[PDB]
């Protein structure tokens, strides 16, 4: 039986998001990609470098906004701009979100030598697609 | 997910207002803005290459959705 | 009511140097999503018509690169997972435009290049013969 | 297998296009190839194959000590190491191992 | 802070190979031709053979940059098949999908 | 009491507003700013596509909200002052060839990333028809033997591709140099040519 | 026959962005652009409008404090063209010799105390200090009043 | 008004600080997204459009003939013989290398010049005279 990226059936009490509820064979069919760049197009270079950066940004944001992320990050690249779109919860005070936004954008801009921006969308709770 | 009649009445009010907003974005007459124009405008503003059309962005009348 | 009274326009200086003449500009965009290329085509074509640039469009054949990988971390050789990368194309062909018009149009559509879309713009410039070649030395 | 006219015409085209002018065998032509490209060890894909793991690990360790990054994995390792001391399974001092 | 000692040895091999690349190139050019005297080429053979062993580029191994796996690596992403699939199957690799045809 | 989120500002938008002011530049989808009841997501059985709030699928899309037909027409009206007029005399391609017999091809590559470098951008291709050059019978015969496959008899075009210099301006100056030495050597007659 | 080629037009690197910016006006339903466009993060008063920006600026100061404290983590330059404004800053003098050229470095960094000490030691040794440099030392002392300028953290 | 300016005037601490007080009177937060792009462009963070893949990289102002004609650097080598034939292949390969600067290409040629000087005795045995 296949396992890769499959939330297995339970007793009907496990809430799953839309992304978590779709196995890998639905990528490009019912769900899009979590990162968009030109590295994987035919005749394009630097796919390896873009990949390492994406893996780091996901770990950085997970530990920088602990317990706040309500979904996976969406990483977008246009030119030399880097946009990070995250869906967060409404538990931390706004002051701490503004501190962490100013802190993370500045730190990542100096780390990867490019203008980085972080767009936050807050939700009252984790959006549930179904109960497995 | 049960849907009451007061909930559908609110969804129809939002679709009529959003339909005039969409016509305003595309610079078209809100009166003669049909569902075919809505589908065309949504495909341009929110381009989705997902193979399954049922998973693409949609803005239809509530009676055709719920 | 709270509208600006006078707006400062960016300074465009007319130089004394002659401008470049482009016989053709072949803008080839590549992406993974056909619908995104459709929206970009509509935007780029509408932008060219408003600026008075003659533009044609066609779709080169897509490319699909596929490769195979083992499915298990250990043994089970006869069980694989296959992946692919789809590269879709859209070619905008612009003709008979000066260097100043090409710089404005390209800057406008390059800044609005959606994420995940690359561009390869081939510019065919018109030049006159060098002065040394117009006649033999002897 | 070329006439004297064709041979002299090919030597003339070689001088204009910056090719090898003297008659050179296939072995000696490897010298031209060697200096016409970068060695494999000098290509960026080669010497920058790995990301600097020292930088990433050291940076995130510093941010954790600064209280700005929460390392769940490191917190897990710390808790396991703390409970092993209470259980008597502590790391010995160098030179003071069970074999002395 | 590299994955393991084997990755650390390959890191040092890539560093030393980069430092001696120009010298090895120049000495090799003296050996790869039939123009120079044999007496001079025999001396060049001894010179390049006396350079440090870890300067030889054939000793470099393309290992997975996240797990140090020495085989099953895809060169374009520098990832082992296992790590590549983990990222691809979660939709984190731009434009990569399962292939059916 | 906990912080209560404000209602979305779409409730304050008029149906006759100036939308380009809401999305002036490319920005990610924001449910609280887009006054459209748009839904996205493969629905569950007897369900509906998920609403826009907290919808990650709408966040993955490179939207064109900043490029509505109304905005594009206003943008292009301000960009007309930057354009120059194509010469009216050059009405057809045959007329351009008459006055401008040389064509120079170069390519620029737009990718995403921190580095704008691309080694393919240095290549220069120079095309010219030998009919445009002042070549007699002897010179045109000698020029065709010197260039070899760079000349196409069907089209009568000489294609010189240069890419051995790091920069494109260097490969362009080198392409013009090659065309100059080829032209002057074709007119020069050596003594060994008598043995043809 | 002769064709008249049009004259070239030139503009600054931001002229096109400025032309597009002239087409849009202020959005009256939105809060200023500096704030996060989100109903939970938007300021709901003039007090939060001031404190939210101070919290964001505070986070930027903490990031710069870390970048300047651990510069070796931020020295890998992958940008082309180079971006000088995204590199760490070095506020410490790198010339450890006692001479005039070493005093001028501590005057550019605005090290009031170190520059005075370097000046005293340089003077006691008997070496000549130019007049232009002595004036450049007064400009630093006379401006800050013989006090160290503000810093991020000591 | 002052007909001739003092272009070489020194930037004293009093003049550099008064210029910062004039940058504070027009200091306002960015009002929209265009102004953020304009600010990043002036600072140099954002790429300039239309895209130029060679932006900020001029190979030391070198001309094409400095990369392609390297025989001027072989004036120290013999004019005939195997060493001339060998160095003509080195310079031929270097003249086709777009990844090296003129400075690096000369470093290669300078290395061979010194190498053949240290091997003069060995070359004399083979009837080759290198200086
Ligand atoms: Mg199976
Ligand atoms: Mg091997």
């Amino acid at each position: 039986k296949n396992r890769a990226a499959r939330v297995r059936v339970s007793k009907g009490d496990k809430p799953v998001t839309y992304e978590e509820a779709h196995a890998p064979h639905y990528i490009a069919h019912r769900k899009g990609w979590l990162s968009l760049h030109t590295g994987n197009l035919d005749g394009e270079d630097h796919a390896a470098e873009r990949t390492v950066e994406d893996v780091f940004l996901r770990k950085f944001m997970w530990g920088t906004f602990p317990g706040c992320l309500a979904d996976q990050l969406v990483l977008k690249r246009r030119g030399n701009q880097l946009e990070i779109c995250a869906v967060v919860l409404r538990q931390l005070s706004p002051h701490k979100y503004y501190f962490l936004v100013g802190y993370s954008e500045t730190l990542l801009s100096y780390f990867y030598k490019c203008p980085v921006r972080l767009h936050l969308q807050t939700v009252p709770s984790k959006v549930v697609y179904k109960y497995l | 997910e049960t849907y009451t009649e007061d909930f559908i009445k609110k969804q129809i009010e939002e679709f009529n207002i959003g339909k005039r907003h969409l016509a305003n974005m595309m610079g078209e007459d809100p009166e003669t803005f049909t569902q075919e124009d809505i589908d065309r405008a949504i495909a341009y503003l929110f381009p989705s290459g997902l193979f399954e059309k049922r998973a693409r962005p949609v803005m239809k009348h509530p009676e055709q959705i719920f | 009511v709270d509208v600006p009274k006078d707006l400062t326009k960016p300074v465009v200086t007319i130089s004394d140097e002659p401008d470049i003449l482009y016989k053709r500009l072949s803008v080839l965009v590549k992406g993974h999503d056909k619908a995104v290329l459709d929206s970009y085509e509509y935007f780029a074509v509408l932008a060219a018509k408003e600026l008075g640039i003659s533009i044609k469009v066609h779709e080169p054949p897509r490319k699909i690169e596929r490769f195979t990988l083992l499915q298990s971390v250990h043994i089970y050789k006869k069980h694989r997972v296959q992946y692919e990368m789809r590269t879709l194309y859209r070619c905008l062909e612009l003709e008979h435009l000066t260097g100043s018009t090409a710089d404005v149009y390209l800057e406008y559509i390059q800044r609005n290049l959606p994420e995940g879309v690359a561009m390869e713009v081939t510019k065919t410039q018109l030049e006159q013969l060098p002065e040394h070649i117009k006649e033999p030395i002897w | 297998s070329l006439s004297e006219y064709a041979f002299r015409m090919s030597r003339l085209s070689a001088r204009l296009f910056g090719e090898v002018t003297r008659p050179t065998n296939s072995k000696s032509m490897k010298v031209v190839k060697l200096f016409s490209e970068l060695p494999l060890a000098k290509k960026k894909e080669t010497y920058d194959w790995y990301p600097n793991h020292h930088t990433y690990a050291e940076l995130m360790q510093t941010l954790r000590f600064l209280g700005l990054y929460r390392d769940e994995h490191q917190d897990f390792m710390d808790e396991q190491k703390r409970l092993k001391k209470l259980r008597g399974k502590e790391k010995p001092k160098k030179g003071e191992g069970k074999r002395a | 802070h590299y994955v393991d000692w084997r990755m650390w040895r390959d890191v040092k091999r890539r560093k030393m190979a980069y430092e001696y690349a120009d010298e090895r190139l120049r000495i090799n050019s003296l050996r790869k031709n039939t123009i120079l005297p044999k007496i001079l080429q025999d001396v060049a053979d001894e010179e390049i053979a006396a350079l440090p062993r870890d300067s030889c580029p054939v000793r470099i191994r393309n290992r997975c940059v996240m797990t140090s796996r020495p085989r099953g690596v895809k060169r374009r992403w520098r990832l082992s098949r296992i790590v590549f699939r983990h990222l691809a199957d979660h939709g984190q690799l731009s434009g990569i999908q399962r292939a059916t045809w | 009491p906990r912080r209560k989120a404000l209602p979305p500002r779409t409730e304050k938008m008029a149906v006759d507003q100036d939308w380009p002011s809401v999305y002036p530049v490319a920005a990610p989808f924001k449910p609280s700013a887009v006054p459209l009841p748009v839904r996205m997501g493969y629905p569950v059985k007897k369900g509906v596509p998920m609403a826009k709030e907290g919808n990650l699928e709408l966040l993955k899309i490179p939207n064109f909200l900043h490029l509505t037909p109304v905005a594009i027409k206003k943008h292009c009206e301000a960009l007309k002052d930057f354009c120059t007029e194509w010469p009216a005399a050059l009405d057809s391609d045959e007329k351009c060839e008459k006055h401008f017999p040389i064509e120079i091809d170069s390519t620029d590559y737009v990718s995403s990333g921190p580095s704008v470098r691309n080694p393919r951008a240095r290549v220069v291709v120079l095309r010219v028809k030998l009919s445009s050059l002042n070549l007699d019978d002897h010179a045109k015969k000698k020029l065709i033997k010197l260039v070899g496959e760079r000349y196409c008899k069907t089209t009568d075009v000489l294609t010189i591709k240069t890419d051995r210099c790091p920069l494109r301006r260097q490969n362009y100056d080198y392409a013009v140099y090659l065309l100059t030495v080829l032209y002057h050597e074709s007119w020069n007659t050596e003594e060994w040519e008598k043995s043809k | 026959e002769e064709v008249v080629i049009p004259k070239k037009k030139t503009w600054d690197k931001v002229a096109v962005l400025q032309a597009l910016a002239s087409t849009v006006n202020r959005d009256t339903t939105a809060v200023p652009y500096v704030f996060q466009d989100d109903p939970y993060l938007m300021p709901a008063s003039s007090l939060e409008s001031r404190s939210f920006l101070l919290a964001k600026k505070s986070g930027e100061n903490v990031a710069k404090f870390i970048i300047n404290s651990y510069p070796k983590y931020f020295q890998k330059d992958i940008a082309e063209p180079h971006i000088p404004c995204l590199m760490p800053e070095y506020f410490e003098p790198q010339i450890k010799d006692i001479s005039e050229a070493a005093l001028k470095e501590r005057i550019e960094l605005r090290k009031v105390k170190a520059s005075v000490d370097m000046f005293d030691q340089l003077l006691q040794a008997g070496t000549t200090v130019s007049l232009e440099t002595t004036n450049s030392l007064l400009d630093l002392l006379c401006y800050y009043g013989d006090q160290e300028p503000s810093t991020d953290y000591h | 008004t002052k007909e001739a300016p003092e272009t070489d005037t020194s930037p004293s601490l009093w003049d550099v600080e008064f210029a910062k007080q004039l940058a504070t009177v027009n200091e306002q937060p960015l009002q929209n997204g265009f102004e953020e792009l304009i600010q990043w462009t002036k600072e140099g963070k954002l790429w300039e459009f239309p895209i130029n893949n060679e932006a900020g990289f001029d190979d030391d102002g070198s001309e094409f003939h400095e990369h392609i004609f390297l025989e001027k650097h072989l004036e120290s080598f013999p004019k005939q013989g195997p060493i001339r034939h060998f160095m003509e292949l080195v310079t031929c390969g270097l003249s086709k290398n777009p990844y090296l600067s003129v400075k690096q290409k000369v470093e290669h040629i300078e290395w061979f010049r010194n190498y053949f000087n240290e091997k003069k005795d060995i070359l004399k045995e083979s009837n080759i005279q290198f200086n």
